RNA sequence: GGGGGCCUAACCCUCGGAUGGGGGGACAGCGCUUGGC
RNA sequence: GUGAAAUGCGCAGAUACCGGGAGGAACGCCGAUGGCGAAGGCAGCCACCUGGUCCACCCGUGACGCUGAGGCGCGAAAGCGUGGGGAGCAAACCGGAUUAGAUACCCGGGUAGUCCACGCCCUAAACGAUGCGCGCUAGGUCUCUGGGUCUCCUGGGGGCCGAAGCU
């Protein structure tokens, strides 16, 4: 089992009823793989550097989980499906390193 | 990786005292573990030759100790190399 | 991948035959609604219509389920892959949990015991078959409908399969096995995958023998022929094509397009 | 395509010959230049004066239909550079703005033999 | 003459996430900044890039803006 | 009258009988007539 | 497009501009006098599997070491085999120009190849032109990485100048 910081971002046009809709499946998803979850975020809808998928916005997300490391790759796979799901990214947690400190 | 925990059961397997973290009966079942570990890592990546030298090193490491321990006694050898099953 | 043979005889030296690891330890077909007599070398009247035909091993027909929506959503066990002398890839015969049983084309990764479905509701797990517009647009795919509800005819032989392009109406875009681009229906139900025994297009028949077991007699040139037999005939000692190379029929043989112009089937196609 | 008084022009400089084209908001042209336009032709295209010329060239005739503000947007790195932009100072349109967005891979595609 | 350090105090530079943090180390074209600039160290200029380009790939941060009045 | 797009019901294909469903579609096929290879 | 040109492309509407789509290959800024590796060599990002290496604690086995003919393994680019893939580039090849000539330097085209899978090939300015290990013999300065309460001490790398000495 290891730390991981899940980021995920969802298409911004769409309904809440739908939006809801797409987060029970990345629930499911999780729960399949054992990703046993923690301190999650949700930081909404929020201004794009580049177009992503000719959308000047997108809908965010942000979790951290305790999983095998085995079928993390696997779970990435299973997230990115949909199309409403526009960038999965899976990252090791790390401790805060600082600076200025 | 190999598990902190999957070391133990080697180590407090295989030392000859309580603490005895060094003994060449231990040396090598740590070796032949992490061995085993690589050949059958390397079992599915031919192509990873880099790490293929690590196993070289780490079987030779074990081959001079072997010679070591048969060496200056040929009891422990006949046993510690029968109950990793080694040399066939 | 594929036996070779030491060269305890010439023409044994060089022919290679495929490796049956794949074929699960089944010998007999299943007997059941499956097998089927065959035959036949040249049409209804008496006449060749093909020429150099027959010969072959006698072959039982194995019955292939190329709908597969009769079922859908009952789900079934892939209970064994097995030889079938009638196609290039090997099939797979399924018991359905129904308890009914059916060949499928068995494709690449597919191996016994899987959890095979096909329906609208069906996962994107190789072997379930579904509605083309249901099939996430990238995904490799095998045994596509051309029409809806007339079965599979696309990508069928062995390791052959097309890929989704895109979507567009209630069409989708597939890259045939040919490289063609084609507007196929979106009801057309597609086998998610490719086909199985990728390996076929290296085996090397090696003898003329070979060749005769699998019906096919020999085929003689039109130059080895006389000018009342082929247009290339009139050999008076290995000689050049008198212009320009052409069918036994009178028709040219080096590029000479041949499908026919206004077809309907047109407009659903990019080149 | 039709008259409007907001619009943008195009500076594309390469070392060889400089060439300017006006396009509505949208992006949609409405007339362009170029040193060979002008008159010149070979090595002279590349001039700054030959930019020059055909960067007025190319704003006098967009003043006909109406433009007036244009952003200017350069690609290149021609002698007619700055030069043609010098020139849509003094056109008798309104610079509204300058920038380059000259192409650059982030190290992609294998260069001829330079 | 503005090492962009000094400008900003405590922070977690491995966050590929405070947008207004790490905005201030892309200059007016996207180009990542030069340690002579940001006057960070070794490992801290390394690890920020890092970062960086982490949030580069959630469109929090622009692979290149094209460059403004010249 | 020409051109583009959509439609369905002729006409064609197909679907565990269908008076119907699905696909193509005023095309294609076929009739008479035109020129050509 | 070049020194200037011409071949070339363009009214059958090219170059220049915007939108939409397919596909291959390589990773700008960070980036460097930088890091890693036994060498060849290795660079966007992500996760998985895995080799080596360094510092601290002074706990363990107790000379178990060093080298190493043969043997075995790796080994840039090109090249070869079967089958994929082929955007850019590009030997050969074609044309333009140059020249006394120009199988070349320059220009327009252009195919293997460059990419992937698996199997061979086993060469090189495979250069630090410096075989491996261990001890010994001033220092000054820049940099990378680790430990210690830290304008300095203590390890392991990457450079420059230079004691003695060698040449
Ligand atoms: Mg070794
Ligand atoms: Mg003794
Ligand atoms: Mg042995
Ligand atoms: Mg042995
Ligand atoms: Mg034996
Ligand atoms: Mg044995
Ligand atoms: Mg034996
Ligand atoms: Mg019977
Ligand atoms: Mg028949
Ligand atoms: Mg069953
Ligand atoms: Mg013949
Ligand atoms: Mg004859
Ligand atoms: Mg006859
Ligand atoms: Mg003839
Ligand atoms: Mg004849
Ligand atoms: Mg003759
Ligand atoms: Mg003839
Ligand atoms: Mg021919
Ligand atoms: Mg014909
Ligand atoms: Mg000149
Ligand atoms: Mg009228
Ligand atoms: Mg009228
Ligand atoms: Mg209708
Ligand atoms: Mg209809
Ligand atoms: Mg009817
Ligand atoms: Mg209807
Ligand atoms: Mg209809
Ligand atoms: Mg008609
Ligand atoms: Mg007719
Ligand atoms: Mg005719
Ligand atoms: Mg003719
Ligand atoms: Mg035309
Ligand atoms: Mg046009
Ligand atoms: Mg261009
Ligand atoms: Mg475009
Ligand atoms: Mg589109
Ligand atoms: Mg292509
Ligand atoms: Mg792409
Ligand atoms: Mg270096
Ligand atoms: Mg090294
Ligand atoms: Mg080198
Ligand atoms: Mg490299
Ligand atoms: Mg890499
Ligand atoms: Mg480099
Ligand atoms: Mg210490
Ligand atoms: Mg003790
Ligand atoms: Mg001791
Ligand atoms: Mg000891
Ligand atoms: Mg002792
Ligand atoms: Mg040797
Ligand atoms: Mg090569
Ligand atoms: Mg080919
Ligand atoms: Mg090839
Ligand atoms: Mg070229
Ligand atoms: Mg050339
Ligand atoms: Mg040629
Ligand atoms: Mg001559
Ligand atoms: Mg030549
Ligand atoms: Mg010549
Ligand atoms: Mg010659
Ligand atoms: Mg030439
Ligand atoms: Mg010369
Ligand atoms: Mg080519
Ligand atoms: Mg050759
Ligand atoms: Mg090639
Ligand atoms: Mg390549
Ligand atoms: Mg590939
Ligand atoms: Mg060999
Ligand atoms: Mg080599
Ligand atoms: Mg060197
Ligand atoms: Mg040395
Ligand atoms: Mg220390
Ligand atoms: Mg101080
Ligand atoms: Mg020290
Ligand atoms: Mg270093
Ligand atoms: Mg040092």
């Amino acid at each position: 089992m290891r730390r991981y910081e899940v980021n995920i971002v969802l298409n911004p046009n769409l309904d809440q009823s739908q939006l809801a809709l797409e987060k029970e499946i990345i629930q499911r998803a999780l729960e399949n793989y054992g990703a046993r979850v923690e301190k999650v975020e949700e930081l909404g809808l929020r201004r794009l550097a580049y177009p992503i998928a000719k959308d000047p916005q997108g809908y965010f997300l942000w979790y951290q989980v305790e999983m095998p490391e085995d079928r993390v790759n696997d779970l990435a796979r299973e997230l990115r499906i949909r199309d409403n799901v526009r960038r999965v990214m899976v990252v090791k947690s790390q401790e805060p390193f600082l600076a200025n400190a | 990786p190999i598990t902190k925990e999957e070391k133990q059961k080697v180590i407090q397997e295989f030392a000859r005292f309580p603490g005895d973290t060094g003994s060449t009966e231990v040396q090598v079942a740590l070796l032949t573990l992490r061995i085993n570990r690589l050949s059958e890592h390397l079992k599915v990546h031919k192509k990873d030759h880099h790490s293929h030298r690590g196993l070289l090193m780490m079987v030779g490491q074990r081959r001079r100790l072997l010679r070591y321990l048969q060496r200056e006694d040929p009891e422990r050898y006949r046993a510690l190399i029968e109950k990793l099953g080694i040399r066939g | 991948a594929v036996k070779k043979f030491k060269p305890y005889t010439p023409s044994r030296r060089f022919m290679t035959v495929a490796d049956f690891s794949e074929i699960t330890k089944t010998e007999p077909e299943k007997s059941l609604v499956k097998p089927l007599k065959k035959t036949g070398g040249r049409n209804n009247q008496g006449r060749i219509t093909v020429r150099f035909r027959g010969g072959g091993h006698k072959r039982l027909y194995r019955i292939i389920d190329f709908k597969r929506w009769d079922k859908v959503g009952i789900p079934a066990k892939v209970a064994a892959i097995e030889y079938d002398p009638n196609r290039s890839a090997r099939i797979a015969l399924l018991h359905y949990v129904d308890g009914e049983k059916r060949y499928i084309i068995a494709p690449d990764g597919l191996q016994v015991g899987q959890q095979v479905v096909a329906g609208p509701d069906a996962p994107i797990q190789v072997g379930n078959a579904l509605p083309l517009r249901f099939i996430p647009v990238g995904t490799v795919v095998h045994a596509v409908e051309l029409e809806p509800k007339k079965g599979a005819k696309l990508a069928r032989a062995a390791g052959t399969s097309a890929q989704i392009q895109g979507r567009e109406g209630d069409y989708v875009i597939l890259r045939l096995p040919s490289g063609e681009l084609r507007k196929v229906h979106g009801e057309c139900y597609a086998t998610v995958g490719a086909v199985g025994n990728a390996d076929h297009k290296n085996i090397v028949l090696g003898k003329a023998g070979r060749s005769r077991w699998l019906g096919r007699r020999p085929h003689v040139r039109g130059a080895a022929m006389n000018p009342v037999d082929h247009p290339h005939g009139g050999g008076e000692g290995r000689a050049p094509r008198g212009r320009p190379p052409a069918s036994p029929w009178g028709w040219q043989t080096k590029g000479l397009k041949t499908r026919k112009r206004r077809k309907p089937s047109s407009r659903f196609i990019i080149a | 395509k039709r008259q409007v008084a907001s619009g943008r022009a195009y500076i594309h400089a390469s070392y060889n010959n400089t060439i300017v084209t006006i396009t509505d908001p949208d992006g949609n042209p409405i007339t362009w230049s170029s040193g060979g336009v002008i008159g010149y032709k070979g090595s002279r295209k590349g001039t700054p004066y030959a930019a020059q010329l055909a960067a007025l060239d190319a704003a006098k005739k967009a003043m006909a239909y109406g433009m007036q503000s244009v952003d200017v947007i350069v690609r290149g790195t021609g002698a007619g550079r700055e030069q043609a932009i010098r020139a849509l100072q003094a056109s008798g349109l309104q610079v509204k703005s300058i920038v380059d967005d000259t192409p650059v891979p982030h190290n992609g595609c294998r260069p001829k033999k330079k | 003459k503005a090492k962009v350090k000094a400008t900003l105090g405590e922070f977690d530079l491995r966050d590929y996430r405070n947008v207004e943090v790490l905005k201030r180390f892309l200059s007016e074209t996207g180009k990542i900044l030069p340690r002579r600039r940001t006057g960070l160290s070794a490992k801290e200029q390394r690890i920020l890039a890092k970062t960086i380009k982490r949030a580069r790939i959630l469109g929090l941060l622009p692979f290149t803006e094209k460059l403004v009045r010249k």
